[PDB]
């Protein structure tokens, strides 16, 4: 029984050596010398181990990701397997085809790996029994199923989250089980050791939302690197969160290592100083001010020691991060004014504070900004922590961007985050022109919910034409059906084979409409030219014919 | 569409008679390379590359059920049965949309020329022949409308692109015929109609470069 | 309008039908290796069914016909 399980830890596996390690791990030295410490070591291995390949970049050897999402009675779904990518996933469709509900589902099941890995036998998210459930189905049960890959040695790790409505007679639960496990790996190696735990993210619709800069949410805890997972999988970029850590990373940068740690112990000086006064009578600053020292004790000796990286490291590394992936904004950087600290960017070659920043460069920086900052929380062990593991469930990359910069917005959050599994779902051509067809799912526009599969487009869409993916991927005409004004080449067509090819009395006139719309440089105009050249000395041919003929 | 030469009838369903057993007891794989040399592997509803395919029934089972097993009805589909759904052209779209229709109010493009009743335009829109009127003006509207020629995007849009892509060599082959003598500036149409059969699109870019 | 042109600027794969017109006019049609490489790299990466690869042929022959213009200039030169 501990022979087969050491013969697999042998063969290979992470599950294998975990219930050898605890129950090992229980007793004495001496029992326990050497032999703790090969699983742990091949356990931590098992976790760490990466190489840097041809191009620079940080690969692990054991990566993380979701193999396969079945949805049985969810929402809209009948049941419904998807197979997922490892790199990136683009879901696309009709509104009314549940693409928003796949992201909503993987959120719920990546909810119990969050939930376990901050809390030991912790609770995530459970599906809700009002409206997730299929208001057409009979059964009145829905589970969503997922399959997770965590290398060679760890295959699958299913997990079932189900959900019936109320006056079933039998109670589905959930299998959350293998979740469990993994989470409860990663939590008691990183309780004793430190590693690189995975990014798990989800930005929805509702990151699009204004920005207060008055905000005076709880200060001190914006520093530790389990805040990293603190609302991370409600749909909203935690842009809060990032300008508190921006600001404390700032004061920081430019105060406590600069010149060492002043900002305390000067105040400290100032106790001393007004401690022996006479009269004491300053017992609510005596002791608010002694357990800040306790603070910056228990809580920067992690991030200056060597678990977690330099902090003027992690801000260079976050500014490369944002100026490389958001568009125009090429620097950030933070101003202290008296009684306030604020920060501003380089938009276009001007210096914009965030509050006035646009509404399309501001709710990208949301998703970037907020996503370094987690990943530079999360992997501090790598000289890039942009190259760690993770899922990110973004919904709708195209929000509020021009169709200049979606030609790129896919391209550079690929290049910056190598080792995360995207999982997007736009709406817009030109994102799709940047995105290969294998990495793509689709919606018929005839999809009531009955299909087990979601299958690529038929043609390639890494370098079509936008009228060719809108026309051949969208099902969308590349001019409206719904104005008299576009069918005019038709109806000319029509009107000029009436009569042979001759502009009689009805095509030239409608010639005359077209000119005066379209206008003479249109390429409108230059079709009915060719075309008019090409069907007036077609007669001519039917005359040569007619003349070899008889 | 194009002319179908019905060359010879198979000899796999000559042992199997329409009413003893239905469609589904035949395999299927014994009538392809039978119907793969007269259609190019086309089909020929949206003259139509065949990247998938199945075979279509140009009159339906259920309403005349010993027409089956006669070899006259059997012709290739744009697209397969197997898509929860299927496509909306060619095949699939008679036997799942569109609505109620007469036997003799379709073309056939075993025998009767659809040159003469149905014209493809440059702009990739079918309209019917010029001076067409009465019972096959109806029946060129019907066959597009429950062929959906004048339809859906994915055909429409490629038929339209494909036509569009020949424009500049029309032209500048057109606007040489005063250069060029008689018998060698029709070789040029016979090279075109040497060219155009290894494509997709054969009769729209037949009326794309003559009439 | 927008000033977006209608391929990515930033995929290589985009500009190689931009490179075939490039390469086909400077060899003034008669394809050589390169040009059958590049339209080797087209026919692996966009499909049979694909507008790069019509635009391709229809390039191809009508070269190839000027060409013939210019072997047809052949017989009454010098
Ligand atoms: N609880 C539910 N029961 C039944 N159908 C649902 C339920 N929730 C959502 N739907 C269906 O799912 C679709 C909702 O769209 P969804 O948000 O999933 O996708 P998207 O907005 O296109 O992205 C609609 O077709 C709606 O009828």
């Amino acid at each position: 029984m501990t022979k087969q399980y050491e013969r697999k830890a042998k063969g290979g596996n992470l599950l294998s050596a975990f219930e050898l390690y605890q129950r090992n791990s229980d007793k004495a030295p001496g029992l326990g010398e050497m032999l703790v410490g090969e699983w742990f070591e091949m356990c931590r291995d098992y976790i760490q181990d990466g190489h840097v390949d041809e191009s620079g970049i940080f690969r692990p050897d054991n990566a993380f990701y979701l193999r396969r999402l079945t949805l049985k009675d969810f929402r809209r779904f009948s049941l419904l397997e998807i197979k997922l990518e490892e790199d990136l996933t683009v879901i696309i469709g009709n509104n009314g085809k549940g693409k928003t509900s796949i992201l909503y589902a993987i959120a719920k099941t990546l909810s119990w790996f969050v939930a376990n890995i901050l809390k030991e036998g912790g609770s995530g998210q459970r599906l809700s029994e009002m409206t997730d459930i299929k208001n057409d189905a009979e059964d009145r049960y829905s589970d969503v199923s997922s399959t997770f890959f965590f290398g060679k040695g760890l295959k699958s790790v299913p997990i079932r989250l189900s959900r019936s409505a109320l006056g079933t007679a039998e109670r589905r639960d959930s299998e959350v089980k293998p979740a469990k496990d993994l989470a409860d790996i990663w939590r008691v190696i990183n309780e004793v050791n430190t590693i690189n735990l995975p990014t798990f993210a989800l930005y929805n619709v509702e990151r699009s939302q204004p920005f207060n800069r008055n905000i005076k949410d709880n200060t001190g805890r914006r520093e530790e690197r389990f805040d990293a997972y603190s609302q991370t999988l409600g749909g909203a970029g935690r842009f809060d969160h990032f300008v508190e850590w921006y600001i404390y990373l700032h004061k920081r940068t430019v105060s406590d290592i600069s010149s060492s740690i002043k900002e305390l112990e000067q105040q400290v000086n100032d106790l001393q100083r007004t401690v022996d006064g006479g009269m004491v009578s300053v017992k609510s600053l005596l002791e608010q001010m002694k357990f800040k020292l306790s603070e910056a004790i228990e809580r920067n000796d992690a991030a200056v020691s060597s678990r977690v990286l330099t902090e003027s490291v992690q801000k260079s590394i976050v500014e490369k991060a944002i100026c490389s992936v958001v568009p125009s904004i090429s620097n950030i950087w933070v101003e202290m004014i008296t009684g306030s600290d604020l920060v501003k960017v380089t938009n276009d070659g001007h210096d914009v504070t965030i509050d006035q920043l646009s509404d399309g460069l501001r709710v990208f920086l949301s998703l970037v900004a907020d996503l370094a900052r987690r990943m530079v929380m999360l992997n501090p062990l790598l000289e890039n922590p942009l190259e760690g593991r993770g899922i990110v469930l973004i919904d709708q990359i195209e929000l509020h961007l021009h169709p200049k910069w979606q030609q790129e917005v896919i391209l550079n959050l690929r290049s910056a985050f190598p080792n995360i599994q995207f999982i997007i779902t736009t709406h817009s051509p030109i994102v799709l022109s940047t995105i290969e067809k294998r990495c793509i799912r689709e919606f018929e526009p005839n999809d009531d919910g009955d299909q087990s599969f979601l299958d690529s487009p038929d043609m390639q869409t890494k370098g079509s034409e936008n009228a060719q993916i809108l026309e051949q991927v969208m099902n969308v005409h590349s001019t409206p059906p719904g104005i008299a004004e576009s069918h005019w080449l038709g109806n000319f067509e029509l009107l000029l084979l009436d009569n042979s090819g001759e502009l009689d009395n009805h095509s030239q006139v409608l010639y005359d409409q077209i000119k005066a719309h379209f206008g003479i440089d249109s390429i409108e105009l230059k079709k009915a030219d060719s075309l008019i050249r090409i069907n007036k000395m077609k007669n001519k041919l039917n005359k040569i014919r007619a003349e070899k003929g008889k | 569409m194009r002319e179908l030469a019905r060359l010879e009838r198979p000899e796999i369903l000559d042992q199997y008679i329409a009413g003893q057993n239905d469609w589904m007891e035949i395999d299927q794989s014994a009538v392809w390379p039978k119907l793969t040399e007269m259609q190019g592997g086309f089909c020929a509803y949206c003259e139509c590359r065949l990247n998938r395919c199945h075979i279509e029934h140009f009159r339906p089972r259920g309403k005349f059920p010993a027409l089956t097993f006669i070899w006259n009805n059997l012709f290739g589909s744009c697209g397969d049965s197997r898509k929860s759904g299927g496509w909306s052209r060619c095949g699939i779209y008679k036997d799942n949309g569109a609505g109620a229709y007469n036997a003799d109010d379709l073309i056939k493009p075993d025998e009767e020329n659809p040159d003469d009743y149905l014209l493809f335009l440059t702009t990739g829109e079918v309209v019917p022949a010029i001076g067409l009127t009465g019972r096959a003006l109806k029946k060129a509207q019907e066959t597009i409308r429950v062929f959906n020629l004048n339809g859906d995007i994915k055909l429409f849009g490629s038929r339209r692109t494909a036509v569009q892509a020949i424009m500049p060599n029309v032209e500048y082959l057109y606007t040489l015929l005063e250069e060029f003598d008689e018998d060698d500036w029709n070789e040029m149409l016979r090279d075109e109609l040497e060219k155009i059969e290894s494509d997709e699109y054969k009769t729209a870019l037949k009326h794309a470069w003559t009439f």
